[PDB]
């Protein structure tokens, strides 16, 4: 548990929200459902593409369904998991829908564990049926406001899921194809790792002839490690033990 | 994101300095030319989807990208990469409201070569068809809109580059 | 997180043993003392303030420049109103989770939900490490103030400030 | 341990203990010296607990070391021990820690999981423990012997 | 000693407010490309 | 995923060519050993836990692995190990029927030997439990599909070493 | 590294094309800013020791990162980067002088904020210390050979963050 | 690497202080236990061959390990091993010294649980193996100096786990 | 209305209205008198705007009246300047709103869907609105004409 | 939400109507008032914590439903109490500025008395303390803005009652 003085994030740009009371306008019922569409895929969707919901967005805007079970029924759709299931790992498929239904990065390793079992065993609406059923869900959408992001001036952060949250609530976060928190929470708990003392990329291909090095660019599989100024790498040597 | 006077207030607030003659000049300046800010971010909101169109049209509508083969191809593609141009347009249109790129910076530049390299977009055509945009937006606005306007699309190109 | 007991436990779990009079001399280490560190964990949360005032007002008396505007180096120091706050919010963490860490006998709750990633925050951040140290030590002397002759409730008090203080820390040496 | 579990039902809630959970904490520290104790009892008469158990295990289950069954032959009985052995261990870890995440974070998440991967009867599995529970409390006085088969009862209630 | 690293992303935190940019953020999160209503929510802050 | 009906589309479309004959050769090749693909999925879904038991058995189920300080020593790591090659199982299955081991890499091989590092896990046994799978596997779904089976199998360890 | 005309040469080359009416209006561009380049570059191999040793001097050198617990505390840090520093002044001139800031993103970026994130180094001081380099040197070649090399140092201040 | 010195000095100098009553109480703890340290390491000198021989012996000496199909079955891998606990006693020998495992954590355990890993090395065997070489240790240094060395032992062994 | 628009995205942050948001509700009560002023001129010469509108459309698009085109026939011709003055009527209340919410949440929202199932070409009614535009600016003053063409330019960006 | 200028278009155009001379009369008349309705909104602004404050001492301060039994006795209820005062206050701010209540029937009203029936509020008791608010807040705004204040503090307790 954390705590944040109240004038803290009083100040500054007011990230607003978007409730979906039937009785409005035509106009706020809109924008109410794009901001869900914007929440849900990561971008307008219907805008760029002409995907569309008939069904759901008229039982939405009659009030039939509530705003939770309009993101429920489409975060189980063909369009969510032709997005978001399929061109990934579960492992990664787990962080992108904790982005995607509670606006915030994995906390901690035992949740991974809780989250990516029901995943493995039920599949994804069982994993999304798990995320929108929560206590925590109902504790700051119940029912009738659109999931937004709980960034940095929003909400007393910890600093064990900083920059890995912060890099989650990015446009880039699709592209990292590696699941970026199991391996963090997995290596707070271990020795460093066998890499060099700069970045993984910094490690060439030990090939015939080289100069090759896969991190960068084009791939962004990048782990950077606190090495001491003292620190010597275990080498394997090219022929029996112990000659090292 | 900050604007010319968010940065004119930092500058001075960082050194405990109340806002002294240069940060009126600043200030002056800015106040002059807002209401030539606010008439060209009028007309860029009445012809966007137009200058997207002549943009595209002029720069590459008929080259081999999108032929088969080439990156836009299919129409997911093609309506993916007219969308990129409407965010480029759009946060121009921010940035020169402001008067300062710090929201190009934070909300597109960032991360966004990295993008385009994963998926295989090729960048020179990117900067192309941004250049080509730059030209039809200055047209409609007229001259001292359209430098103020290709201010900031040369920072996003060379941000990109 | 875990205790003294559990640590102790998981290290004779790892080589499948039953518990040796070693490892049971070990916990009654920390039987013998448990009751002492109860006693200060029941001081801190009655002086918790008051400890927190007198840390930062010797903080800033000492490190004046805390409170002065950041220059043009956009620090994280206690400038404003807002940033005073937040620094003082960050005090009274440090001192609830040492607490928690004496009451443990251990500093794996430290590292687990104190240290694992504060660098990186406060450096994104561009929050100062050595006064955040400084004020941490202070602290611990503020609270041993309260016992002074009694050295193993001395010790027992050090232990999680001196764990904090050299884990932040750079290796110049 | 109650300390780490106290402490983490605090920390989600981000406040320090409350005087109960400190009361309780004091309790247990205090109680600690014959927590020991009767670890010391059950842990160094493993020998006739194991092999009690496994007796009147295999006179309630004839099937398990009937020829064919799961724990047929010399190093299968052997193996059946080791497990009753590995459950015994974890129960003196139990009563040292004064209660059963040690019991349950080893050997019960996911005991349903392995032994149906190995062809093994959970049910088997659960009279062992609860012929050692028998065996074991026989050594124990009467506040003993019932805080001890605490730990046996939970063992098996998970085991089912 | 902690022994894996998140990286520490550059983090600007939000200072206060202004009329001048209290408009282009509505209109940038919604992405609503500021209406002629708010396009209007610009000009007398720069006219006073 | 494609499959490869898919790939052979894809390869003719991404040339704006109608499929002539080799695509043709292709087709007809997939389509004639479509039945025993799906005469050996049937069978592997039908006996998938016999098939990780009798590998568990043979690979490491006795080594030291499983006693006090291998990895799946504690009832939790060997619930996820056996998890852990139900996965390998299904898997190579969906590759077997698809032709195509594009799922493999989209859904099992992306990030896999790094999750295993930063978790400990000895890749050598894993591969030699796999290899251990695909002996039964092949041996339960006979010669023509036990070979299928063994490419993806393969597959599998050739991405995870 | 491409410069301006290497880049020209290799957009017409890719396409099997000679160089056209917009290939001479680049090279054209380049060809008439060149001297100006030359200038700027021989004033800033002038006094690179005194720009270095001022934009410190405005940007970090009372600040609480050169005292204890710092980055830069004792000398083996501050030697290290005023070594950065003189890095990044002398690959801008570099990309300067090219047109083309390819020569930054291979020989300076390619890894850059791994390295720092491992060592601890705080990115937004550098960043700082980046921009108050660009004021000085701005300040000392003027205007357009000022905005010229404010290009790159922009650059590197957004590959860095 | 670092001893107890080194750490209270660096714990003193992080935050700006004068060396105060803490840390002369840890500093006057580690120069009571010196002399102990040192006569404990001559002796673990003297005897290092015969440790490791007995600890051999009374661990992995007679197992199935040593056969064939074992890890350490030929005479290479048998005096690989050998070597590696002699890494292990020096290496406690030193820690033990300084009184700080530090330099474990940067000669050691830096990504060995990989190398045994991609080897093969059964860590298990590897942890009792080091177990053993502790009850060895700790009786020829007596009580004292054997719950010291002790403690770098289980350091070692949690570190390779 | 801009009133409504400002109190809306005022309540979603859950905030009373900023000092610019009321400055801008201030500068808009100013100029409603000119903007009723303008939405006269505009009503009351609609006959001669639809009129001159749908024959520079019918003169550039002559295949929506040539023979079997969708306006083909006295009924149909009807019909198309009956749309063009709903349009017109539209662009009226949305000059006295100040904003396009009027014109947008009647008969903007969905057009592409009815056209289309009318078999009607949306490309024509663009036409018929840019030629009532340009009928309509030739009778106002040049600061007039700019800020009533403001809104026919939105109703034809949404209409392409 | 609807305020007077959107009620009086729709009204117009739900008749396929131009804006004819009664819409202008009621278009005038809230024209003429907008100025008066913006002095009010912000004077209420200014003092919305002092008028709360003000009608719950003059209304339920000192009665028994503040005492053990009552529905506000605990500090949570108390709080609560005082934050849905809050709420009436500024949406009937915002009614007053739209010069429309719909809003109070769409964010407000629209299932208020089935909520204080469940949760067992009583309502005379609210509607009383909305009635001593209406009566600070018109002393403070003064006549005029007072009356237009408290015709959405009625309808507010209509609506309730
Ligand atoms: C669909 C592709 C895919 C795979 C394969 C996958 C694996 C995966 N294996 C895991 C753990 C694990 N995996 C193993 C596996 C093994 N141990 C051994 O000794 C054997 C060599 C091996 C089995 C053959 C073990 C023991 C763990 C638990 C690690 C731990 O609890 O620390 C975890 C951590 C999640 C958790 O259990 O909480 C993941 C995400 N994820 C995926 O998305
Ligand atoms: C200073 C810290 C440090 C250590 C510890 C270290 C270990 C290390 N152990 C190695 C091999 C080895 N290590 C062992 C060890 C064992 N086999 C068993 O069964 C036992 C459980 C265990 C001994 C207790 C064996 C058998 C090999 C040879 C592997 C092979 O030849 O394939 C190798 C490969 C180099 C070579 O021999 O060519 C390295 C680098 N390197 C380091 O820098
Ligand atoms: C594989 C899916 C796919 C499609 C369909 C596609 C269409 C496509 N149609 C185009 C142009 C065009 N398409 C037409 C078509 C028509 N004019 C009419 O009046 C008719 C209604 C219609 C013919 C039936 C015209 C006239 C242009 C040129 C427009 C211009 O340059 O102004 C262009 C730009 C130039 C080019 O052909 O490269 C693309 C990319 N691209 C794709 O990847
Ligand atoms: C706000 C700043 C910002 C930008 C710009 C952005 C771009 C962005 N462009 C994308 C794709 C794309 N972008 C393009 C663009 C182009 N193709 C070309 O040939 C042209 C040179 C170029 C258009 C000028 C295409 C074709 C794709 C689709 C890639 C694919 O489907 O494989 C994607 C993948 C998401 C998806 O479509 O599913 C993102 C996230 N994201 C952001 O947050
Ligand atoms: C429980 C472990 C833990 C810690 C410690 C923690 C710290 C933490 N400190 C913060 C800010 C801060 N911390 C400080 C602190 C200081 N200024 C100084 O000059 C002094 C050196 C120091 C006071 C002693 C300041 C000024 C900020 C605000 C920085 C800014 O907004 O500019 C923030 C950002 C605001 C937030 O989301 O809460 C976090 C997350 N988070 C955690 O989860
Ligand atoms: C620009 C908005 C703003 C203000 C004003 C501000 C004030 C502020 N006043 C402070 C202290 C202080 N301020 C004062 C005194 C006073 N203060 C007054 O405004 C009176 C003139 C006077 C009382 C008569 C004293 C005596 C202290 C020492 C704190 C203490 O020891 O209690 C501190 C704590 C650090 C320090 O000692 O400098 C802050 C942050 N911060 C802000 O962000
Ligand atoms: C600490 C928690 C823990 C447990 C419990 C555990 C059990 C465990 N039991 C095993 C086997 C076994 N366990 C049994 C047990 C039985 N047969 C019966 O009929 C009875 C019902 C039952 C005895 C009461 C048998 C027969 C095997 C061998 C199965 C085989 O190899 O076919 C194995 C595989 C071989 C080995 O012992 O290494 C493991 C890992 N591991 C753990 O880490
Ligand atoms: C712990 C090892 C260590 C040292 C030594 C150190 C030195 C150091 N000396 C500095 C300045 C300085 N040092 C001097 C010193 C001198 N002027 C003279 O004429 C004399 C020869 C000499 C005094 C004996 C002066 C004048 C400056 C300020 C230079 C300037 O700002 O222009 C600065 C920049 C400002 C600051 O003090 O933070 C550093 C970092 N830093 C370290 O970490
Ligand atoms: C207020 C917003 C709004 C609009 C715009 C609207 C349009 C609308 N246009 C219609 C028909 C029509 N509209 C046209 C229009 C055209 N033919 C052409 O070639 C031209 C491109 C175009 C004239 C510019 C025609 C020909 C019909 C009759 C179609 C038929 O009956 O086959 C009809 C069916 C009959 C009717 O008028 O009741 C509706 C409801 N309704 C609305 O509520
Ligand atoms: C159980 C939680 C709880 C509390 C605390 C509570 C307080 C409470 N305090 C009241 C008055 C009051 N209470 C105080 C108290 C004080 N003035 C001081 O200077 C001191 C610091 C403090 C006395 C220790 C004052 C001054 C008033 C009257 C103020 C006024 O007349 O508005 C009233 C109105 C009494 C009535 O309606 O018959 C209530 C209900 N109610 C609750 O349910």
């Amino acid at each position: 548990g954390l705590r944040l003085p109240q004038i803290y994030a009083k100040a500054g740009i007011s990230r607003q929200k978007f409730v979906m009371k039937p009785g409005l306008s035509t106009d706020e019922k809109q924008s109410v459902i794009s901001a869900c569409y914007r929440q849900v895929f990561e971008r307008d969707i219907s805008k760029a593409y002409g995907f569309s919901f008939s069904v759901l967005e008229s039982q939405v805007k009659n009030g039939q369904i509530s705003i939770k079970e309009f993101v429920r029924s489409l975060g189980k759709s063909s369009v969510y998991q032709k997005q978001f299931y399929q061109p990934y790992v579960n492992s990664r498929v787990v962080e992108l829908a904790f982005r995607h239904f509670l606006g915030r990065n994995l906390s901690s390793l035992a949740e991974f564990q809780k989250f990516f079992a029901i995943l493995s065993k039920k599949g994804l609406t069982g994993l999304v049926d798990s995320l929108i059923n929560s206590r925590e869900y109902s504790d700051y959408f119940n029912e009738e406001t659109v999931p937004y992001i709980r960034g940095f001036g929003e909400e007393p952060q910890e600093c064990r899921n900083w920059g890995t949250q912060i890099d989650l609530f990015q446009y880039s976060a699709p592209f990292r194809k590696v699941p970026q928190s199991i391996t963090l929470f997995s290596d707070y708990l271990k020795a460093l790792p066998d890499q060099h003392p700069y970045g993984r990329g910094n490690d060439p291909l030990l090939i015939q002839f080289g100069a090759i090095f896969p991190i960068g660019t084009k791939n962004l599989k990048q782990n950077p490690a606190p090495f001491g100024k003292d620190t010597r790498r275990l080498l394997i040597r090219r022929g029996p033990g112990i000659y090292n | 994101m900050q604007d010319a006077i968010t940065s004119v207030i930092n500058a001075a607030d960082v050194q405990g300095k109340y806002l002294d003659a240069n940060s009126v000049e600043k200030l002056r300046g800015y106040f002059q030319t807002g209401e030539l800010r606010v008439r060209a971010a009028a007309t860029i909101a009445a012809n966007a989807a137009t200058i997207i169109k002549e943009a595209v049209a002029k720069s590459l509508l008929y080259s081999d990208i999108t032929r088969p083969g080439g990156n836009m191809y299919t129409t997911r593609r093609y309506a993916a990469c007219i969308r990129d141009l409407d965010y480029y347009l759009r946060y121009a249109t921010y940035g020169m409201l402001a008067g300062d790129p710090s929201i190009l910076d934070e909300r597109v530049l960032n991360g966004l070569k990295e993008t385009y390299n994963s998926l295989g977009v090729p960048i020179g055509a990117t900067i192309q068809a941004i250049q080509a945009m730059k030209e039809v937006t200055g047209s409609l606005v007229g001259s001292d809109a359209g430098k103020e306007m290709g201010l900031y699309f040369d920072y996003i190109c060379s941000g990109l580059s | 997180m875990q205790d003294i007991i559990t640590s102790v436990i998981n290290q004779y779990d790892l080589s499948g043993r039953y518990l040796d009079i070693k490892g049971i001399n070990q916990i009654n280490n920390y039987f013998d003392t448990g009751l002492k560190r109860l006693m200060i964990a029941k001081l801190i949360n009655k002086e918790a303030t008051n400890l927190i005032k007198e840390a930062s007002e010797l903080l800033f008396i000492e490190q004046p420049e805390l409170l002065r505007p950041c220059g043009n180096a956009f620090i994280g120091n206690a400038y404003t109103t807002r940033r005073y706050a937040a620094c003082i919010r960050d005090i009274e963490y440090y001192l609830r989770y040492s607490a928690y860490s004496i009451i443990a006998g251990n500093n794996s709750i430290l590292d687990e939900r104190v240290l694992d990633g504060l660098k990186e925050t406060y450096n994104s951040l561009l929050v100062p490490i050595g006064p955040t140290i400084r004020v941490i030590q202070l602290l611990k002397e503020i609270i041993q103030k309260k016992f002074s002759t009694e050295n193993i409730e001395n010790a027992i008090i050090a232990e999680p400030f001196d764990y904090l203080a050299i884990n932040l820390s750079d290796k110049n040496l | 341990s109650i300390v780490t579990k106290s402490i983490v039902n605090a920390d989600a809630e981000a406040r320090y203990l409350s005087p109960g959970e400190l009361d309780r904490i004091k309790s247990f520290v205090l109680s600690g010296q014959r927590r020991l104790r009767i670890a010391q009892t059950l842990t160094e008469n493993r020998e006739r607990i194991v092999k009690q158990g496994g007796q009147q295990l295999f006179q309630r289950r004839p099937d398990v070391v009937s020829p064919g069954g799961n724990a047929y032959g010399e190093e299968m009985t052997a193996t059946c021990l080791r497990d009753l052995d590995y459950y015994l261990r974890l129960v003196t870890y139990g009563i040292i820690a004064g209660d059963v995440t040690p019991i349950e974070e080893i050997g019960l998440v996911g005991v349903k999981e392995m032994y149906s991967a190995l062809g093994t009867p959970i049910s088997g599995v659960a009279e062992g423990i609860r012929c050692m529970k028998d065996v074991a409390c026989s050594l124990l006085s009467g506040e003993d012997a019932a805080e001890v088969g605490f730990y046996f009862d939970y063992t098996l209630a998970a085991m089912q | 000693v902690t022994k894996a690293s998140g990286g520490s992303p550059v983090v600007k935190p939000q200072l206060y407010k202004t009329a001048s940019m209290l408009t282009i953020a509505q209109a940038e999160q919604q992405d609503r490309f500021l209406e002629l209503g708010e396009l209007n929510q610009l000009v007398s802050f720069l006219n006073t």
